[PDB]
């Protein structure tokens, strides 16, 4: 009837600690994804961004778990580091046994089934951690999924995460257009959001890591934005806003 | 509501009525069992309501064959006119939804009959103290905004510590500050409409758990007799203490029953 | 008692409190004083002594089965403060973790390694909400082969750590602070001098002056590694050179 | 010739998607000298020390043991998750050595796993 | 004295101060939830309805 | 200490575990038994009270064999008692089958000791409520008395007892010259102890249960013959008035 | 302070996502001993506080700064004993990836399998997180590593930081101070002062401890070293 | 009233040093029906008084048979009747296979003894709440027996348990100066006697509510039941 | 609450029933969807008394309707049995209502009797469980709020004799037992020892007792604590000393036949299920 | 199973003692996983014809039996028990 384990239904049909888990994202940093017609993206914001912190692996949120996907993940970091070791290696098991890369869906499935087991049984905390996994496969294409810790995935066209989701998704479901989006056209969209949203501070391409996902000559290329390519999104979008005012 | 033992009110016209709460480990009640028994209070009324379990049984602070024939009820109020003490005596537990009635119904009374001052004998959990409340003492103070005749200074050259103020609705920095008594019962209840009411209320508990809790309550009786001196001041006899509360006489077999035979 | 965990700050073994602070291991560390016996640990040139209080308050007890000075190997010895039963058993455990050590090792445990097993046994107790950690504290010494004496304190909570010269009990604090007065003068003391202070200490501390059946001293040295309890007429010597002087 | 058909009673059921490819015939003569000595290694030195703590110190000595590593083996990660065993090799020893258990085909990295909650209701014994 | 809160039927494996366990009383409560049976033994058969 | 006393796992806050300290009260729960070792061997005795006249004579006895050379006198819970007297006839048993000969009485009282102390040790199991009293006599060996108490702690004795009465028993015991006296003379006297801290009225109608292990049964265990009992009950008796 | 009983379980989280019981694990290692790692243009230094402060330690028994391989070295603030256990761990895993590569482990590789063993034990329940926070040095790849690993499993690479008591105060004073050109031995004297900040009296050599790595590989300064620096 | 924190589960002592779910299964036994016990020199007969609703149901079986000679009678919950019966059954059947001759009734008593106190003391279990009446015959004569839910066992002359079982254990106490040198018939008439006196004065022993047992030194055990217990009932002078 | 999992961390139970927290963060944003079931809660668990060929609504209390001058309550299977089997095998008992209430513990309700040679005669038989919430609620239907001092309350019930506090073991005591309470307004002296100082009652009869003492109504509670408290004989014949007392005075007539109702009750004997034997 | 292994009909009481060692195997969880850790909330009708003719058992959650001759079972088994209290008499044809 209450909320102290996973492993208990309120008389109204609500696992609470599922609920709650699901509610520590909402501290974490704005992880957007958008899906164009030729790639896809990952745009998160940097929340560690102390002076002293070093400087680090290629990306603090973006991570690569084949040729194929990259995942972004936001809520607890511990979590997000063991759900990235398995992700990797679901993915590299698929590839043992069928010889061919894991399609980005089945891997999805996989790693939301093993939240799901950590919402199930009881005396194990659920993880709290939703990722965002951008991939191509031979099926279906350029694809982005999102995930929540109760093990619950969704394919989106645009979706985010983290801290101000909520006016992230509104922006995004007023300003993407299915079936025109470019990948110059999501990374404008991209900054945007990820500006409007990002209202504690000014945008600086310091504050957000950018990966794109594409295809070229038959091969899939995750790449994460250089430092001097970011600003130069992040001043087209000001003198855009500039010319838009007056 | 009161009801009198002789169809007549008995003017409590400025007494300091002595209640206590049904709370962790019945530390109230049994400090009021201490109380009433050691000041010998004769009965005189009753506080029948919807509000608490029914239950009877024989007197239970019997001294001789006369008196220990007469039945008691659940709510109970008894008095001492030369000291101008009454006292309230709750022996059940409250039904559900029916605490707040109740402490509508109490001040109300509190109100109408005239009675100066209230006080409440209460104890809240332990095992929900702090850091810092592990290492203090177990008892702690709360005296409503009205209760300022001359007691607050009282209070302040006993050296007592108030009870900590934790805030309304956590999660929230801002932490708004409110009286939380988890394990008190109807000890904020009657706390927030005392302050509703202007009521002067005083609060006096122990943080306790659950067991033999009758060393729990003769520290909650000296606690009211540093303040009140309702009896001789502590440390000052040849030791003639634990001959200082008369234990009444219904505080027999509080473990239960005898030893089964064929065991041990 | 059956299962599950007791919620509180101060509780259980497994529950920090909002200052990160486990209780129970400290509420351990009181356990140790469940007794009121002290222990002295003095660390020579040559030797490492180990006194501790003889209570027997008893006539009908047999006094020569009352001992806190156990024998861990052949050549180290522990003086335990604390529980009686889990000293005892924490004795049992160390004598089998060095025997395992000489199996695997193929030469004896020294002291710092037993203090070290001993120790990361008691961290994996305060870790777990099943079991609890022991109310007991060892005081191990030995001579170990090209450092020298040594006497190594494990405790409740996990903690070792050497030492010149350590104490365990009541007047853990008082003996500490004795054994700081005196080892700031001179610490090269022969083997007379290191029975002289681990007694001083304790008679002072405690300001009792002692009878050779009052007080037990347990001393390994360099000449005579194996550890060694004193007998009654021995520590009578000790005490009446003492008075002497 | 292994006689033990519990032949008295084969009622029992399998999986026939999940048993694989299992040979009776053969898994009664271990394909190595050394394979059962190597599975079941662990195993066997826990009952080697416990038989000797039993035989030098009593009952209480391999119950103790017992208990701590039941104790310690059950605040875990589930089964389809790999745990370091922590607490486990400090009780049992093994947190200063590395076997070939350590080195060679990693548990970390298994190339298989099955399904989380088929691992987990197997490893509760409901198979 | 006071009237206090005992519950000895919470939990399975748990006697009252009487010799009797509840969560099977319980049980027995559960059964009066299902629909009614009633079987009749003679010595030409037994019914069922 | 309430609060810190429903687990054997749960220090109070003055490290006190407090289920044992109420496991060794349980033991004070139950009638008395001493044990008495003197110049040439150990004598148990019981006050064993009698819970009906429909039990054979001999029943819920108190006085165990745990090998040919050890008795063992309990307190407590009868049946954790008898787990225990199981316990030790184990030990006994293994001791001699790995290493030939009899088990010394005092590495005998550290094994069944240490079981007690672990099972004081844990959340899922209690503290047993039962103490006892081992005794035995070698050549070799001399008399030897040993007392476990529900806390894992065994020390040797010169004189015991365990029970409802033990402290009055002690008292009695005190007063005799027990080094210096042979397991006769003992047996008389632990015959009269037993009869004085009987408390008549709370408790009703007991039976001596005598026993001795000495060298007048040439290290062997043993009930005390009913005529020897007789006489001591007649001494115990007689001085009594 | 007993949240709905939030406070007390490791496995539950509070309405609001936090898990209140980490972070108690994090008031641990506020509450230990200070520590300071400085990541320099050549090295990294470690400076910790003894807690055997007194005349009757031997200190050639237990230490605070240790060293996992030859490149890497730790030191920690907070509960001793888990640190310990931490460590024995640590020199395993980076003696298994020897053994497998035969290459030295890195000091990031390192640090990730220490945080994954932190992990499991911040998620279980009828267990209890570790009240240690690391700092990893490392030298790999002519590239100096400072990490920082809490109870919580979740690492830091840090060009400069500061544990236990009064880190605050040490973090915003080493902010003033730090500068990525600095050299090894300023690195020292600057780790030396952000420790003499949070100090409770006289410093000498005996009562903090200081562990380099550089090219050369990690290595704990004697006393003497210790001195000298601190004569300057 | 300070009894709540301690009486809830049988790992738990109380400040006054007792476990209290032992008592209350002890209760469990005297929520039973009266079954009595007793023995004479050759014969150890177990009689039983069984309920049935007091109409439409067979009644309980009550005396149930674990070996040619030892079968128990019960009072208490069934369910542990039948398990502590399997085990002396299986116990039983072990002796016959390993050794060849049957289990000594002490023996027997002795592993019910071990069985029932683990749980006792053990987390997660329950003390058993049957009380046993075991009636025996080896080579040391006849035997009566009673298990208890402490996980006591005692050895009785006669013993009944069950409730309302008082008066039977005072018509014993009174009478059992006699039971040795009776014959089957009025050992079977004096425990027929006492279970009567466990009833109310209106109510009488009939065929339909009386259970016997009886093992001797002639005799296996023997169940009698609903029309043979007629003899035994004939020849029954009135209260 | 007892430990579902490993570790689990467990409260204590609380004895003061504050573990309720007596609904405390009360939320004044109550959603109706809250405040429907709280009512139909409260509306499932009312008590209700309606009349014999009426079947709904008798509008007020019971003894404020029909004058009164002698009630006898009796409570639980064994008073109900006792009171039925020695005063109901005389004249006439008319019904004058039953009080419909639900628990989960309930089990005839009381259908309340008044004599026809004597109306002001009156009989409440409960085996009827009444709950907390609901006693007062029963207290205002029978009585109501108009206490007529000319009563003569009588209530029977019984009790498990390990309910009795004792020094002893409650096993050698002799069961089962009868044991009284009265009010103050009882001037005559029981037929059997008053209840002990440490022994309470907790119950309707505890509140019928409890309402008699607050409003000066003579009233006598009679306990027996017996050891078989499901329909038995013995427990039932424990209540004849009562019989010869001045409020069961004119009321038991023939003595001989209601040993034979008894019996013949005894031999109706509602199924015992298989816990036990 | 029975057929099996002896070749021939278990008896209706048998059928219903093997019911009962599953059904009385509660509580005790952490000894035989897969056990079933608490009562089971139904109630059976064993009616069935072996070598002593016509007969009828009934087991409830504690995994007991008892025989039986008219039984009724449900929510409405007090009044139906009542009735078949008295319409039942030992000797009736089946059609009554």
């Amino acid at each position: 009837r209450y909320d102290s384990r996973t492993t208990i239904f309120s008389p109204e049909g609500r696992l609470y600690q599922v609920e709650y888990a699901m509610e520590a994202i909402g501290h974490a940093g704005t992880c957007l994804g958008i899906l164009a017609n030729d790639g896809v993206l990952l745009a998160a914001e940097r929340r560690n961004i102390h002076k002293l912190l070093d400087e680090v692996f290629f990306s603090e949120k973006i991570y690569k778990l084949n040729e194929d996907m990259a995942c972004s993940v936001a809520g607890i970091t511990s979590d997000a580091n063991v759900l990235t070791n398995e992700l990797r290696l679901i993915a590299q098991r698929y590839l043992l046994q069928y010889q061919e890369p894991i399609p980005c869906e089945q891997l999805v499935t996989a790693l939301c089934d093993i939240k799901q087991a950590y919402t199930q049984f009881g005396g194990k905390r659920p993880f709290g951690v939703s990722l965002l996994y951008i991939g191509w496969d031979k099926h279906y294409g350029f694809q982005l999924y999102q995930s929540d810790p109760s093990g619950n995935y969704g394919g989106w066209k645009a979706t985010c995460i983290g801290n101000n989701s909520a006016a992230a998704v509104s922006m995004l479901k007023q300003d993407y257009k299915e079936g025109e989006m470019t990948l110059k056209s999501a990374l404008a969209l991209a900054i945007k959001v990820l500006n409007k949203t990002m209202d504690v501070s000014k945008l600086s391409a310091e504050k957000v890591e950018i990966a794109t996902l594409t295809r070229e000559n038959g091969k899939t290329v995750i790449r994460v934005l250089k430092q001097k390519e970011v600003e130069q999104l992040i001043k087209k979008h000001e003198e855009e806003e500039a010319k838009a005012e007056r | 509501m009161f009801v009198p033992c002789g169809e007549s009110a008995p003017d409590l016209a400025g007494f300091t009525l002595l209640m206590p709460a049904v709370s962790v480990g019945n530390v109230g009640q049994l400090a009021m069992d201490l109380i009433i028994s050691t000041l010998n209070m004769s009965k005189i009324g009753y506080f029948y309501t919807d509000c608490l379990v029914p239950m009877v049984g024989n007197n239970p602070y019997a001294t001789t064959e006369g008196n220990s024939t007469e039945l008691s009820i659940n709510a109970e109020v008894y008095s001492l006119p030369s000291r101008k003490l009454v006292a309230l005596q709750l022996r059940s537990i409250f039904i559900k939804y029916k605490s707040k009635p109740f402490c509508e119904k109490l001040l109300s009374w509190v109100k109408s009959s005239g009675c100066a001052r209230v006080i409440v004998l209460s104890s809240s959990h332990s095992y929900q103290r702090n850091d810092l409340q592990l290492r203090s003492t177990p008892f702690r103070y709360l005296l409503t905004p009205s209760m300022q005749k001359s007691v607050q200074n009282k209070i302040k050259s006993l050296n007592w510590e108030e009870m900590e103020k934790s805030r309304c609705i956590p999660e929230i920095d801002d932490s708004e500050f409110c009286i939380r008594i988890p394990g008190g019962g109807i000890t904020k209840t009657l706390y927030d409409e005392s302050c509703s009411k202007e009521i002067q209320m005083a609060v006096l508990l122990k943080f306790v758990s659950e067991g033999d809790n009758i060393p729990d309550a003769l520290g909650l009786v000296e606690y009211l007799n540093e303040w009140l001196q309702i009896l001789k001041p502590l440390s000052d006899d040849p030791t003639v203490s634990a001959s200082r509360w008369k234990i009444p006489s219904s505080w027999r077999l509080l473990f239960g029953s005898g030893l089964p035979p064929a065991l041990f | 008692m059956s299962r599950g965990s007791s919620a509180g700050f101060d509780r259980h073994i497994t529950i920090f409190s909002p200052e990160g602070r486990l209780y129970q291991v400290e509420y351990a560390f009181k356990a140790i004083n469940q007794g009121g016996l002290t222990s002295v640990a003095v660390r020579g040139k040559d030797c490492a002594v180990i006194v501790t209080q003889k209570k027997v308050p008893d006539k009908l007890l047999d006094s020569s089965t009352v001992t806190h000075l156990f024998k861990i190997t052949e050549n180290i010895g522990c003086v335990m403060t604390g529980m009686t039963a889990d000293s005892r058993s924490q004795v049992q455990r160390a004598r089998y973790e060095a025997a395992n050590w000489k199996y695997k090792y193929g030469y004896e445990i020294p002291v710092d390694m037993l203090c070290k097993r001993i120790a990361d046994i008691s961290q994996v107790y305060t870790q777990n909400a099943e079991m609890r950690p022991l109310g007991c504290c060892m005081i191990l010494i030995g001579i170990d082969e090209e450092q020298g004496p040594q006497v190594y304190k494990c405790d409740p909570a996990g903690y070792y750590c050497g030492f010149k010269a350590t104490a365990a009990g009541v007047k853990q604090t008082e003996s500490t602070s004795f054994l700081e007065k005196k080892v700031k003068k001179k610490f090269d003391w022969t083997f007379e001098q290191t029975v002289e202070t681990a007694i001083t200490c304790l008679s002072t501390v405690l300001s009792i002056d002692f009878k050779p059946s009052e007080i037990e001293v347990g001393v390994v040295t360099v000449e005579n590694p194996k550890f060694r309890i004193l007998t009654e007429a021995e520590i009578d010597a000790h005490l009446v050179a003492l008075a002497e002087r | 010739p292994v006689t033990e058909l519990s032949a008295s009673g084969p009622f029992e059921s399998h999986d026939l998607l999940r048993k694989g490819f299992s040979c009776v015939k053969n898994e009664l003569l271990p394909s190595h000298p050394l394979e059962l000595s190597e599975k079941n290694f662990q195993l066997n030195q826990d009952k080697m020390n416990f038989s000797t703590l039993r035989n030098i110190q009593g009952l209480f000595a391999p119950l103790k043991l017992q208990m701590e590593f039941k104790a310690v083996q059950q605040v875990q990660r589930l089964p389809f998750l790999s745990s370091s065993n922590l607490s486990l090799d400090v009780l049992r020893g093994n947190d200063e050595t590395i076997g070939f258990e350590d080195i060679l085909n990693d548990p970390s990295q298994s190339e298989v796993m099955g399904e989380p909650h088929l691992m987990v209701e197997y490893k509760l014994g409901l198979l | 004295m006071f009237l206090t809160r005992s519950e000895y039927d919470r939990g399975v494996n748990t006697f009252s101060p009487e010799g009797r366990l509840f969560q099977v009383e319980y049980a027995i409560e559960a059964i009066k939830l299902g629909s009614t049976a009633i079987g009749i033994q003679t010595s030409e058969g037994v019914c069922l309805a | 200490g309430t609060g810190y006393d429903l687990s054997a796992s749960t220090f109070s806050p003055d490290g006190r575990v407090f289920q044992v300290e109420y496991a060794m009260k349980a033991v004070e729960n139950s009638s008395t038994a001493i044990g008495i070792r003197c110049k040439d061997g150990v004598v148990f005795g019981v006050e064993k009270l009698v819970l009906s006249k429909l039990y054979e004579e001999g029943s819920n006895k108190r006085l165990f064999n745990v090998d040919r050379h050890v008795g063992m006198a309990v307190a407590g819970l009868l049946a954790d008692a008898r787990s225990l007297a199981d316990i030790a006839r184990e030990e006994a048993s293994n001791f001699r089958s790995n290493f030939g000969y009899n088990i010394p009485l005092k590495h005998l009282a550290d094994r069944v000791a240490m079981y007690v102390h672990a099972y004081t040790l844990y959340s899922a199991v209690r503290p047993f409520g039962c103490s006892f009293m081992l005794g035995s006599y070698s050549v070799n060996d001399g008399a030897q008395l040993y007392m476990i108490d529900p806390s894992g702690v065994s020390y040797g004795y010169w004189g015991c007892a365990i029970g409802k009465a033990r402290q009055a028993a002690k008292t009695e015991i005190e007063k005799l010259q027990m080094k210096e006296m042979t397991c006769r003379d003992i047996v008389k006297e632990v015959a009269k102890i037993i009869y004085i801290v009987h408390d008549e009225v709370k408790d009703k109608a007991f039976e001596l249960e005598l026993s001795w292990v000495g060298e007048l049964t040439n290290g062997r265990h043993e009930i005390v013959p009913k005529d020897i009992r007789e006489e001591a009950e007649k001494y115990a008796k007689e001085s009594l008035k | 302070m007993a949240e709905r009983g939030y406070s007390f379980s490791l496995t539950t989280f509070s309405p609001s996502g936090k898990l209140v019981q980490i972070e108690y694990a994090l008031a641990a290692v506020a509450g230990g001993a200070p520590s300071v790692g400085i990541k320099a243009a050549n090295g990294v230094v470690l400076a910790t506080e003894k807690k055997q402060k007194s005349i009757l330690y031997d200190e050639r028994s237990v230490h605070k700064v240790e060293p996992i391989t030859k490149h890497i070295g730790l030191v920690y603030s907070g509960m001793g004993p888990d640190y310990r256990v931490l460590v024995h761990r640590a020199r395993k895993l980076a003696q298994q990836y020897y053994l497998v590569y035969q290459e030295p482990i890195p000091t990031a590789q390192l640090v990730q399998r220490v945080a994954s063993v932190m992990q499991e034990y911040t998620q279980s329940g009828g267990v209890r997180p570790f009240g240690v926070s690391l700092l990893i040095c490392g030298w790999n790849e002519g590239r100096p590593y400072l990490f920082q690993s809490d109870p919580s499993g979740a690492y830091f690479a840090w060009k400069a930081t500061a544990m236990g008591k009064n880190y605050v105060n040490g973090k915003t004073f080493l902010e003033k101070r730090y500068n990525e050109d600095l050299e090894l031995e300023d690195a020292i004297h600057t780790a030396i002062l952000t420790l003499k900040e949070s100090f409770e009296g006289q410093m000498t050599e005996d009562n903090i401890e200081v562990g380099i790595c550089n090219e050369a590989g990690f290595r704990r300064l004697t006393p003497t070293e210790v001195k000298d620096y601190l004569a300057a | 009233m300070f009894r709540n924190q301690y009486d809830n589960d049988v790992t738990v002592w109380s400040p006054q040093g007792r476990i209290h779910q032992i008592e209350y299964a002890m209760e469990a036994v005297k929520q039973g029906s009266a079954t009595v016990g007793l023995k004479s020199k050759t014969h150890a007969v177990l009689v039983a008084l069984k309920r049935a609703q007091s109409e439409l149901a067979a009644h309980q079986k009550k005396i149930l048979h674990v070996d040619n000679h030892i079968g128990i009678s019960i009072a208490g919950l069934t369910a542990d009747a039948r398990l502590l019966c399997n085990f002396m059954r299986q116990e039983c059947l072990d002796s016959r296979f390993v050794f060849d001759r049957p289990l000594p009734v002490s023996r027997l008593v002795s592993l019910i003894g071990s069985k029932t106190q683990i749980p006792t003391q053990r987390y997660g279990r329950r003390p058993y709440g049957v009380g046993l009446l075991i009636a025996g015959y080896d080579d040391m004569g006849p035997h009566i027996f009673q298990t208890c839910p402490s996980a006591n066992y005692f050895d009785c002359r006669a013993m009944s348990i069950g409730a309302r079982s008082q008066s039977a254990r005072t018509y014993l106490e009174r009478h059992m100066s006699e039971f040795m040198e009776c014959n089957l018939n009025e050992l079977v008439k004096h425990g027929l006697r006492a279970l009567r006196e466990t009833l109310p004065a209106e109510q009488d022993l009939t065929t339909k509510n009386v259970s016997i047992g009886i093992v001797g030194k002639d005799l296996e055990f023997t169940i009698y039941d609903d029309d043979d217990v007629s003899p035994f009932l004939e020849g029954l002078e009135e209260r | 609450m007892a430990a579902t999992f490993f570790g689990e961390v467990v409260k204590a139970p609380c004895r003061a029933g504050t573990e309720d927290e007596e609904e405390e963060e009360e939320g004044r944003r109550e959603t109706p969807e809250d405040r429907e079931v709280r009512l139909q809660l409260a509306r499932k668990r009312e008590v209700r008394l309606l009349r014999r060929q009426t079947k709904t609504s008798l509008e007020v209390s019971l003894l404020e309707k029909y004058p009164c001058s002698k009630f006898i309550i009796a409570i639980g299977n064994n008073a109900v049995a006792f009171l039925s089997s020695f005063v109901m095998n005389s004249g006439v008992w008319e019904e004058v209502g039953c009080a419909k209430l639900w628990n989960e513990w309930c089990e005839a309700f009381c259908v309340f009797y008044h004599l026809k040679s004597n109306p002001s005669v009156f009989l409440c038989q409960c085996s009827c469980y009444v709950a907390e919430d609901q006693q007062y609620q029963w207290l205002e239907k029978v009585f109501g709020s108009c206490p007529r001092k000319n009563m003569q309350i009588t209530i029977l019930t019984c009790r498990h004799v390990t309910d009795y506090k004792t020094s002893e073991s409650t096993g050698s005591l002799p069961s089962p037992f009868l044991r009284a309470l009265k009010t103050q307004n009882f001037k005559d002296s029981a037929c059997c020892p008053l209840l002990e100082q440490p022994n309470i009652v907790h119950d309707l009869p505890a509140a019928v007792l409890s309402y008699c003492q607050v409003w000066k109504i003579p009233a006598i509670l009679y306990l027996c604590y017996t050891d078989v408290m499901k329909l038995d004989l013995i427990t039932v014949e424990a209540f004849k000393p009562i019989l010869s007392t001045r409020s069961l005075k004119g009321l038991v007539k023939n003595i001989p036949q209601s040993t034979e109702i008894l019996k013949k009750l005894m031999t109706t004997n509602e199924i015992q299920s298989n816990i036990y034997t | 199973n029975h057929w099996f292994t002896y070749n021939e009909t278990m008896t209706v009481e048998s059928v219903t003692q093997a019911v009962s060692n599953l059904a009385l195997q509660f509580g005790e969880e952490d000894a035989d996983p897969g056990a079933m850790s608490r009562p089971f909330g139904v109630a059976l009708l064993f009616g069935g014809v072996d070598e002593k003719g016509p007969q009828l058992f009934h087991m409830d959650p504690s995994g007991t039996f008892v025989q039986c001759d008219a039984r009724a079972i449900g929510s409405a088994s007090e009044g139906a028990q009542s009735s078949l209290q008295e319409v039942y008499h030992k000797s009736m044809t089946l059609k009554e």
